[PDB]
């Protein structure tokens, strides 16, 4: 009569943070 | 001069604490009843009366047993009676207990302690911080504390020597959810975070001091020795010094990536001491070999970043320059291509001191190795995964709910962790 | 400072007191006249988590002592250790429940809740910083059962953010002291799990097995029963009253060990256990230690753990040691036996290190396991329940009290529930 | 280190057990209550592979007592050397087999095996390198064969990689010591042939011959047969106990001896035997020795080693003495007697020397041959097992314990299979 | 300058390593402690502490037993305490328990040990193994050893003794499968690999010595003086030295012949010792006589490929030319046409140490000799005999088997025994 | 009623390894 409390755990999407990529361009 | 201000929370910071200030009393010549049988050691200890030296620390836990153990010591007439804060009942290996419910209680008397030894010093330099992230007050007082004190006052620097969790090892259940929840709230309020394990020191014990026994005393007695060596270019004068701030601007490339591995070397026992001659190009070689991090995670699963020596006692420039050459040549070891300098080098006169009684040999030169590498992402990895089999059935989450917490930061925590590890990914590709 | 608040039910509950306080004493230095005579100062540092200190030396353990009947009191005021407890504490009705659970809920419980709710409330005042109440009674008997759910209810009501900690004694599976003692032992679990943080089962049984097998006693009594129980019990308590390298109150093991508010029902054990003559053919060593800690037969309930799979486990060990063997242990016991462990909780072990051993011993160990075996007892309790619910026998003896068979319904669904939950909770469903 | 589990069942097991218990102590200088009082550090260093040490300077012998019969294990431990073992290795059964296979393999052994398995786990665990197993038996009985069988077989699966060593008493060729001795040596060779490392065939008409004739004692008794096998035992497992120039061990041995994984029967010898009187007579010397040993009168089994050819021989030396002299004694022995051994295997002889005199004289030996002649036994055995299985005597007795006459076929045509490999390894072919 | 390591493994190899090293104490005057009672022998041992020197050793077994004899003898504090490594369980007389299931286990702690005892070495130039074929450990451990280092090294040198089998003292039923397969294993990784005879040296222990119980001692103490003599152009200076590759340069013409046959002369008793006036003809002359060869062979069955000679102490080079001379003339010996210089010869000052305790008496002059012969062919043909008599049958493979070594693998052993037969049978024709 | 299993092992054909008649016929 009772259900196992389960959700559905997830992590989609996560981008960095760091900004280590802006000055790849850079001559 | 330059003082520095040592505060240690929870039984973990206590007892390294208490290792610690044996240790700077026995390396300095001060009794333990805070007399000199017999100065640039104001930088610890500060002048009170007619020549007792009291130290600069605070010790704080909510749990009495711990600092009555330390008031009834050998070291009970040393510490002022008024460092020593004490609550009534603990965390409980709750984070949110030491985070809202009962670290608030104290957390100002914690605070008003703090300034008043700081305004006592004219050259203060930063803070260094002992707590272990598994228990609830180490974690959620420390976290509570640091955030106080990055905005109470910003531009000082400050230090932890944190215990990291174990991959096998573990005290408690509710491990990974304290982790977690602290160092997502610890990460924009800290400048460098040297982390240990016990299960890397045990190892260490057991393959190198041939110790079977290796109780808690042992395992605070080389933090301490580590924690003596980061200190000593503070406390002495050598050819190349190296001051807290040097640390940061040369072992954090970016704010969010301050998790450095602290070794140390020779860590070896007193027969085997005769056999074998402690040279600075053998000790620095052992501090790169994966068998002594002390740090269950091996290097060579990912890059360094940043490296930083320091050397103690009868020790020539050129050697040092040698062993690092002979290193970079080495292709066993890695460094990212965007670091082609990866090298912060200081040496001191003053060779390490054994406590009597202990379990290192007496040697004439001693090393301490920091690294910043990716190698530490891995480690992240499975703490998040031990969150997610526990969180995917809300186990034990009542506990933390109860005392104030809201569900929902337990996804922005576990959001950001997914984040950082993001981060190492992408400075460990090279260009 | 922490301090903890005794209390007994019970013919019970009143035996098993007297013999942990007899321990107690024994482990503190105190004769039984209350005076202090050890001989180290740790003995006296943290006395006042169990002893107040009355005027001149003399100690008073913070215990208070209630049943329904005079008999078992008289006999523990008569004794040995009769005069450290103070004679208000002594609580008593005169006609005693008769093993009916609605007597002692209902009728002789709403008689006698209000004077044991004024000795606790006086008790309480005097304590600095209470770290939560401890209770001993019987499952299946009727004061035992009544008056402590009565009063769990009453202090959960007064105190909810303390702690409850309760140490049952859960009906045998083979052969019964009372009739009617399904019925009451379910009635009981209703209220227990709804108003107790945290739960030690204990079957006679069981202990009569360790006392024969193990401990190669012939003639086991109920003193030699209350001796062991009182051994957990302190064994249990021991980081509130002696420095260790790792400390660990009861709050620390409710939040280790209590995944679900519901799951609060624990296993206890104890070790080393032997006789007068195998002890010098054996060493004390660690290893041993934790072996006896996971042996089927050496648990203090009647339910075997292989049938299920642990949820949490505690280890709380006395004496000097060293914590790298002790966490090698725990590793090497998760590792061999990995099919006996939820998937959904890594790091099943909670370990808690004591310097000070029990008096006459280099070392000890303390088990506690939060099992799902344990529903098995919930589910063999609830088919005798049915049983004799469908024919009605025994009804007219607690309908006459003023109940009524909705409470009956509402209790065997409540315990249907929770065995559903306890075997649910045995899917990896990853 | 490298540490050895032994395991006695039945009768002869335990005594055997008891001798080689009484005869290792008085070789590592431990007193009949455990504690050690030697002379030597050699002693304490390898003490390990057999004792472990318990608190207070105590040694207890890693040793296993299983019967189906209390009074042989009861005599054991009211005697001396009975305060030396565990008593809780003591393990007996009520019923006992009653010289009957099927009821020791399938009723009696089923209801004790658990138990015996549940002991052997804790004790190997207990070890840090297991090396392997020992067990000493007969196989003319019912609970030595059939327990035997039994538990080599459930160790097998639990160990697939360990040492299986057994001491078996084979039926005598002239007296029998009981009538249905054919049909449990046939039923326990069924599994020995299979799950069995190595195994050693001792007879005890041959001891008997040994007393009467070498040692010439008048009144032979089963303490002296018993002595002669722990003399042998202590001979073969020395390599583990102290140095030596040149040592070997038990994997040593079987990767040695057995060519193929159905001939592991071999034939024990032990070298010098000698009587009070003639010992000022004779001079102790290698040749001496090694004359002796290869010596068809001086063989421990009843099977003439003239009749077929050897395999393989180990000659385990002890005391101190010259390998080169060994070494010319192996080659004489090898050209002299050039027609008993096999022209495809060059180099029969393995040869070890421990360095440690043999407590009793200056040097001694041990042999191992692993000869075919040994298949007339099992041959014999044949002949009677099927005179006595046409007419089908006694074999209700059997069946009437589940098993059924497709055992006894299997049986009989796995072992006459072996009789025909073991007849038929004679043949050069080059 | 130059150095050199040694490497012992199995029963054999240790043993002999402690006879070995005992010599090199007393001739370099080295107390059993590691002191000095009182410098060329840096090649052997390195300094440490206050005047320790500790051998460049390496100790490898799969059994406790004898490296447990070691670090209990007298000559226990003289040897560093991770040098001595130790398994748990021996390889029992299999090839394959000792190369692919056991020595895999610690294959990779012997190597790291190797390498740090090599990065302490500056002109490093070989290194030198002792071991046995017959055994287990001793065959299949070396054989993975070789591999090894051949892979990590490749350019310094990897000298060899071993213990042949004798053609008929026998000790084993499997020697000859694990002889095939470590000699076909190793037959492409080692540059020269002389042997002994346990049979020999007790032919010669009973012949010249007059010693009827010749103990594994006296046989371990000639094969320590071989040695000695072989490295005392590397420890001492003498009229014209001869390196670790030279020997390989002179006595290898082809990669895969590379199997010389050592000697040693004089051997005499102290009681003859008075009644022979020992010269250095006599001794050159009595260096060629097949009986006192090492190994049971016959050299006038075949013909030498090339001859080493080593000198020690008082010697004049005249002398040596004059008795080379009248060797070279002597028909009696064959020699092959394609070498018509068949000679390297070494001479050094230091004269060899007699061994307080031993058997052989004090002489000022000593030679040892290494021979390439195609003798040593017929001690094959004997051992690829043994293996085909064992083999059609199939006789014990199931232990080899069960151990994952597949079946094909002994075919390959065989067949390549056979090239090499071959191959000694083309360079002994003359052309 | 059991055969072993003996196997017809032979060396029918081996060709030297070692390069020495290679230069034979130089002048
Ligand atoms: C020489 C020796 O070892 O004496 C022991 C003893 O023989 C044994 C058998 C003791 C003995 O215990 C029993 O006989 C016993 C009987 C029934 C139920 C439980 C125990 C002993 O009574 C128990 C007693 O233990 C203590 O004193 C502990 O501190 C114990 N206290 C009491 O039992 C106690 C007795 C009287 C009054 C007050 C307390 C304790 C244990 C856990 C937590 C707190 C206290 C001692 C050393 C012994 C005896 C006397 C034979 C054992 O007791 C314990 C729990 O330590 C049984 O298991 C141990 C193993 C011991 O070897
Ligand atoms: C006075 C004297 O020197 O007599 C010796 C002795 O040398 C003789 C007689 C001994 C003696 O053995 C016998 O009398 C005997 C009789 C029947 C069957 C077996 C033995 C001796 O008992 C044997 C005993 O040997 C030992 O020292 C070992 O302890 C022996 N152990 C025991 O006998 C023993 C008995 C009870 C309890 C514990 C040990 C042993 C032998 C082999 C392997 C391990 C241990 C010694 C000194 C002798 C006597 C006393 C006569 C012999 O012992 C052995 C088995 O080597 C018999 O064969 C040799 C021949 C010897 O001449
Ligand atoms: N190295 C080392 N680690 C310690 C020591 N003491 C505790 N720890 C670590 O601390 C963890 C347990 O959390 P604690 O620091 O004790 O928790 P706490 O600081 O007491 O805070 P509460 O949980 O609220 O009581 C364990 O996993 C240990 O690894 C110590 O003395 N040395
Ligand atoms: N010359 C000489 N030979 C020895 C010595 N010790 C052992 N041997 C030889 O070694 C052979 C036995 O093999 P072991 O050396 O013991 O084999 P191992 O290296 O110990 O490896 P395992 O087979 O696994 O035990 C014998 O045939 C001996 O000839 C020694 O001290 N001197
Ligand atoms: N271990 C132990 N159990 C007891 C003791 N006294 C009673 N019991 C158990 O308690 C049950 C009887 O409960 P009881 O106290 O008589 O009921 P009450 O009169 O309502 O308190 C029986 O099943 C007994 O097994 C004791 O001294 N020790
Ligand atoms: N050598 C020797 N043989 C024994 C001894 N005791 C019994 N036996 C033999 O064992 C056989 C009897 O087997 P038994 O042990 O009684 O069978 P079980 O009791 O059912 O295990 C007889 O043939 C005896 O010859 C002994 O002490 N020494
Ligand atoms: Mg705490
Ligand atoms: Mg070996």
């Amino acid at each position: 009569k009772v259900q196992i409390i389960n959700k559905k755990l997830d992590l989609s999407n996560v981008q960095s943070k760091c900004g280590s990529k802006d000055n790849i361009k850079h001559v | 001069m330059r003082e520095c201000i040592s505060i240690h929370v929870g039984q973990a910071g206590v007892q390294i604490g208490n290792a610690c200030w044996e240790l700077y009393c026995l390396e300095h010549g001060i009794q333990p009843d805070g007399q000199m049988p017999s100065d640039s050691f104001n930088t610890f200890f500060s002048e009170t009366g007619a020549g007792k030296h009291v130290p600069r620390a605070v010790f704080v836990d909510l749990e009495p047993t711990v600092i009555d153990e330390v008031r009834t010591g050998t070291y009970r007439q040393l510490f002022h009676p008024e460092q020593l804060i004490t609550g009534k009942e603990d965390a409980a290996n709750n984070y949110a207990r030491g985070h809202y419910t009962i670290g608030k209680e104290i957390i100002d008397l914690v605070l008003d302690r703090i300034r008043k030894l700081a305004d006592q010093c004219t050259g203060l330099q930063g803070f260094l911080v002992f707590h272990s992230f598994g228990g609830g007050t180490g974690s959620g007082f420390t976290s509570l504390l640091m955030e106080r004190l990055s905005v109470d006052y910003g531009k000082k620097s400050k230090l932890e020597f944190s215990i990291y969790p174990a991959p096998q090892v573990s005290t408690a259940v509710v491990e990974p959810y304290n982790s977690i929840l602290t160092t997502h709230t610890t990460l924009e309020h800290s400048d460098c975070a040297f982390m240990v394990d016990n299960e890397a020191i045990y190892d260490i014990c057991r393959r190198n001091l041939d110790i079977e026994r290796p109780t808690y005393t042992n395992l605070n007695r080389l933090i301490s020795q580590i924690v003596s060596s980061i200190t000593a270019s503070l406390r002495f004068d050598g050819a190349l010094n190296v001051d807290l701030t040097e640390f940061q601007t040369n072992l954090v490339p970016y704010p969010r990536i301050h998790f450095p591995l602290a070794t140390y070397a020779p860590v070896i026992s007193a027969e085997k001491a005769y056999h074998e001659q402690l040279s600075v190009a053998e000790i620095t070689n052992a501090c790169f070999e994966p068998a002594n991090q002390m740090v269950k995670c091996d290097p060579r699963h990912g890059k360094y970043m940043a490296c930083c020596l320091l050397y103690r006692g009868d020790v020539v420039p050129k050697d040092v320059n040698a062993a690092i050459a002979t290193i970079k040549t080495k292709r066993s070891i890695q460094f990212v291509d965007w670091c082609p300098t990866g090298f912060k080098v200081g040496i001191n006169y003053q060779p390490p001191t054994v406590v009597p009684g202990g379990d290192l040999a007496k040697v004439q030169r001693a090393v301490c190795m920091l690294s910043n590498t990716t190698a530490i992402a891995e480690a992240w990895a499975r703490l998040d995964h031990k969150f997610d089999l526990m969180y995917a059935k809300r186990a034990f989450v009542h506990w933390y709910v109860g005392e104030g917490m809201e569900e929902g930061e337990f996804s922005e925590a576990r959001e950001d962790m997914a984040a950082l590890e993001k981060d190492y990914e992408e400075v460990g590709v090279d260009s | 400072m922490r301090e903890i608040v005794h209390i007994q039910a019970g013919q019970c509950g009143n035996q098993i007191g007297a013999k942990f306080w007899e321990v107690i004493s024994d482990e503190h230095g105190i004769d039984p006249t209350g005076s202090y005579h050890g001989d180290s100062d740790l003995q006296l540092e943290r006395i006042n988590v169990y002893y107040n200190e009355a005027a001149g030396n003399k100690y008073v353990p913070r215990a208070i002592l209630v049943d329904l009947e005079p008999g078992t009191m008289d006999s523990v005021r008569s004794g040995p250790f009769g005069q450290i407890f103070r004679p208000d504490n002594f609580v008593f009705g005169q006609s005693g429940a008769g093993n009916n659970w609605a007597k002692g809920h209902y009728t002789e419980g709403a008689e006698l809740v209000d004077s044991v709710l004024d000795v606790v409330r006086k008790e309480s005042e005097s304590c600095d910083c209470l770290q939560g109440f401890q209770l001993t009674h019987s499952l299946g008997g009727g004061t035992g059962s009544g008056m402590g759910t009565l009063l769990i209810s009453k202090i959960r009501e007064e105190y909810p953010d303390r702690i409850m900690n309760t140490f049952s004694v859960v009906p045998s599976p083979k052969v019964s002291d009372t009739v009617v003692e399904p019925y009451n032992a379910t009635l009981s679990v209703h209220q227990l799990v709804e108003n107790t943080d945290e739960t030690y089962c204990i079957d006679n049984e069981a202990l009569y097995d360790i006392c024969f097998r193990t401990l190669k006693l012939t003639t086991p009594t109920y003193g030699d029963l209350n001796h062991l129980v009182s051994a957990t019990m302190s064994g249990v308590t021991t980081c509130l009253r002696f420095p260790g390298q790792l400390n660990a109150d009861l709050r620390k093991l409710a939040v280790n060990m209590v995944p679900f508010p519901r799951l609060h029902f624990f296993m206890p054990g104890f070790a080393p256990l032997t006789s007068r003559g195998s002890q010098q053919y054996r060493a004390l060593t660690v290893p041993e230690l934790t072996q006896q800690m996971f042996d089927a037969k050496n648990m203090m309930a009647a339910c075997d753990p292989r049938h299920g799979r642990y949820l949490t486990v505690a280890a709380v060990f006395r004496g000097r040691m060293s914590m790298k063997e002790v966490d090698e242990q725990m590793l090497n016991v998760q590792n061999k036996n990995s099919s006996y462990f939820v998937e959904w909780i890594p790091n099943n072990v909670k370990t808690a290190v004591c310097d000070i051993p029990p008096r006459g011993l280099k070392m000890s160990a303390t088990f506690i396991g939060n099992s799902t075996a344990i529903q098995e007892l919930f589910k063999r309790i609830s088919e005798q329940f049915t049983a004799m619910f469908r024919r009605k026998a025994f009804l007219h003896w607690y309908t006459g009290e003023g109940m009524d068979e909705m409470e009956f319904t509402e209790a065997e669904s409540n315990m249907n529930d929770l065995v559903s939950e306890y075997q649910q909770y045995q899917d990896a469903t990853a």
